């Protein structure tokens, strides 16, 4: 119809406390906007933090007033640098340097030389993940100027039932002796001693060429073992090899416990086991290795 | 185990 | 002759209550957005077993996958997240700096670009590992301190909103300490992304293009004036008008830092300041798009 | 030149700033907000609509000439 | 971009 000409000073001014009416909320948005800005500046929150108190070990640490398991920086006194750990502390003080762990499988342990004296794996707060710590650390936190220290091994069946050994002066040698394990003796375990050998039962040499004091380390681009062909290539594993396995703590991850010889190819048990305490062809569900001065273990 |  | 008149007052109006309306929806998003901040978000990157001095002792030491790892670089600072890349080009890349989505705020002021801001990465999603990498700047200091350990390269790597990748190498680069103001200096270019940092915007000419070299210049910061723009009026800062921190000229062909524009396309009635601000590097797309990837990786050099 | 031809030239150019500012408001919060899924419990899921600002500011346009 |  078209509007009336008296009626375009009302309608002109109406637009006006409306544009003016916008214009304000405008500013006072711009200002909500501002304040939206100081709440977005923070990053996701990790939830996995590494723990202030450091020292030589786990059990230094420990005795420097840390209560909990969780992940530590430590550095023995010949180290350049320093490296973080899983350090698993008790309600009596003992703080134990953990340098290897399985559970699930889900970390490949057949890796090469380099990659077993630096390490693979995951640490993790909760203790809940797959590791080796690396020779080269392992050898640094073991032979600190005249410390004895000690070596606790733990296993768990696929049944519940765990089992532990104890090994008295545990020390890993340097790169130049091919991070070489010796031990004093066995401390005692309901695991069994594997490291002093297995009757097989094959042949009578077994128990020799299996036990494992004095041996060096190997992996398959490196083979520093008593046996002519290649224990950690066909066992597939990185481990202080003889001819070649009593205890296995880094061989395959078999789900269940039991495999047999046709789940391998080149025919020989390459599973997680220990001898003295579950068959050839039973593979551990969780493994454990760490280390404590032995002046604390008793 | 060990070996032949 | 008067249609005119009511024809106005039909059409404002109606664009004045549109407006009205989209002042509604964006209260209302705000409000939310605010809500939704009153609890973060949350990672959980268990540590590698492996660390190193950069990314590159990493992989020589066989770490062989992509994800954060902790380095320390020298034993006088405490070790640190970043995110190796170990895929491209041999791997042992140390991120700097990584742009992908929109998540984290670079529009920060000086103390936060020293520090380092964002988030170095986030889990791989079924996995308690984060092999993904965040939107993240390293921090100054941190930056400053990798180059200066010995030749230090640089790999500046985007991707476009339709797929297509381009790279943008540097043979050397160095980033001096916060006494100097940041320096950079870079220098030995090869690649398919176009010289921004030594020669200016390819498309610019003489003296305008000289303006936009970032070799030789200062780190500034909304809150820290280092520009090759010398002027008396407080508005007439790179790092207020391009949005975040960089080593602006006067002000750049290449802006990493941007504001991350949706879609890529994005024109001057759009932006903040009406300069174009935003994942930037002229000497590819121009000065209106704004990459959907950016990232700035460095590697120890072996010529 | 009348008295309230005066008032309507200033709102069309009231109008036309606050289209570009708004258009610009709406970028900004976009960003802003997203920027915001680094650090906060979720973002808001959104999309921009730079074609309704777009349509009226051309429509502005027409019926300022 | 420049800035003259
Ligand atoms: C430097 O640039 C200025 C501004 O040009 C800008 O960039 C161009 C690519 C184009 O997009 C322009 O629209 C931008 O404004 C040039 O400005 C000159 O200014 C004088 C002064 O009025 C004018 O007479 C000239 O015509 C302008 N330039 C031309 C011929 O278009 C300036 O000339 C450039 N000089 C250099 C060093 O190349
Ligand atoms: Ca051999
Ligand atoms: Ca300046």
């Amino acid at each position: 119809y078209e509007a009336s000409i008296l009626t375009h000073d009302s309608s002109i001014r109406y637009l006006q406390e409306i544009y003016n009416s916008n214009n304000q909320k405008i500013v006072n948005l711009k200002e909500k906007v501002a304040q939206l800005e100081a709440q977005c500046q923070e990053p996701c929150k990790d939830t996995v933090q590494i723990h202030d108190i450091t020292g030589k070990d786990c059990q230094d640490i420990a005795n420097k007033g840390a209560k909990q398991s969780g992940l530590y920086f430590i550095k023995p006194l010949k180290a350049n640098q320093q490296f973080l750990v899983y350090c698993e502390i008790d309600g009596s003080g003992n703080g134990w340097t953990v340098f290897q762990k399985r559970l699930d499988g889900s970390v490949d342990f057949k890796k090469n030389w380099i990659q077993y004296k630096e390490g693979f794996g995951h640490l993790s707060p909760t203790g809940t993940t797959e590791f080796w710590l690396g020779n080269e650390k392992i050898h640094l936190i073991s032979t600190q100027s005249a410390i004895p220290y000690a070596l606790r091994v733990e296993l768990e069946d696929w049944n519940g039932r765990t089992s532990t050994a104890d090994y008295a002066m545990f020390k890993v040698g340097p790169e130049a002796d091919k991070y070489r394990l010796t031990y004093a003796y066995f401390a005692g375990g309901d695991a069994g001693d594997a490291f002093d050998g297995f009757d097989f039962g094959d042949d009578p040499s077994d128990k020799f060429f299996t036990s494992h004091n004095g041996m060096q380390f190997s992996t398959w681009d490196n083979d520093n073992d008593k046996f002519e062909g290649n224990c950690a290539e066909q066992d597939g594993s990185g481990w202080w090899m003889n001819k070649c396995h009593a205890g296995h703590l880094n061989g395959v991850y078999y789900q269940g416990g039991t495999y047999s010889k046709a789940s391998t190819p080149n025919g020989y048990d390459n599973g997680i086991i220990w001898a003295t305490w579950k068959t050839r062809w039973y593979s551990m569900k969780k493994t454990t290795m760490k280390i404590i001065p032995f002046n604390r273990l008793t | 185990g060990p070996r032949v | 002759v008067n249609s005119n008149i009511p024809t106005n007052l039909r059409v404002l109006r109606s664009i004045l209550e549109n407006l009205r309306s989209k002042i509604q929806k964006l209260e209302s998003d705000v409000s939310a957005q605010m809500e939704y901040c009153r609890t973060p978000c949350t990672v959980s990157c268990n540590i590698p077993v492996v660390s190193g001095k950069e990314c590159e002792e990493i992989i020589r030491k066989g770490g062989e996958t992509s994800e954060m790892y902790l380095i320390q670089p020298d034993s006088s600072v405490k070790p640190y997240r970043v995110y190796c890349d170990m895929n491209t080009e041999n791997g042992g890349w140390t991120v700097i700096q990584n742009r992908q989505d929109g998540s984290v705020d670079f529009g920060r002021k000086w103390d936060p670009y020293k520090q380092g801001f964002g988030n170095v990465a986030t889990n791989t999603d079924g996995k308690n590992y984060c092999g993904l990498p965040g939107e993240y700047w390293l921090g100054n200091d941190k930056i400053s301190q990798l180059t200066r350990m010995g030749p230090t390269e640089l790999l500046i790597e985007m991707e476009d909103w339709k797929g297509d990748k381009v790279k943008a190498h540097y043979g050397g680069f160095t980033v001096q300490n916060e006494a100097n103001k940041y320096q950079i200096s870079v220098n030995k270019y090869r690649g398919t992304a176009g010289n921004a940092l030594m020669d200016g915007a390819s498309q610019l000419m003489g003296e305008n293009r000289t303006m936009t070299i970032h070799n030789g210049m200062f780190f500034s910061t909304y809150d820290r004036d280092n520009d090759g723009w010398l002027t008396s009026d407080p508005r007439k800062q790179c790092s207020k008008e391009d949005g975040g921190g960089w080593w602006y000229n006067r002000c750049h062909a290449a802006n990493p830092n941007g504001r991350y524009y949706w879609g890529g396309q994005y024109t001057w009635d759009m932006a903040k300041h009406g300069t174009d601000d935003g994942v930037v590097w002229m000497n590819w797309k121009g000065s209106w798009y704004s990459m959907r990837k950016m990232s700035m990786k460095i590697r120890p050099f072996f010529p | 030149v009348i008295e309230k031809v005066q008032h309507i030239q200033l709102l069309q150019k009231n109008v036309r700033a606050q289209l570009v500012d708004m258009k610009r408001l709406e970028v900004d919060i976009d960003i802003k907000i997203r920027s915001c899924r680094g650090s906060c419990s979720r973002a808001l899921a959104r999309e921009v609509d730079l074609k309704d600002y777009e349509d009226q500011q051309k429509q502005l346009e027409q019926v300022i000439a």
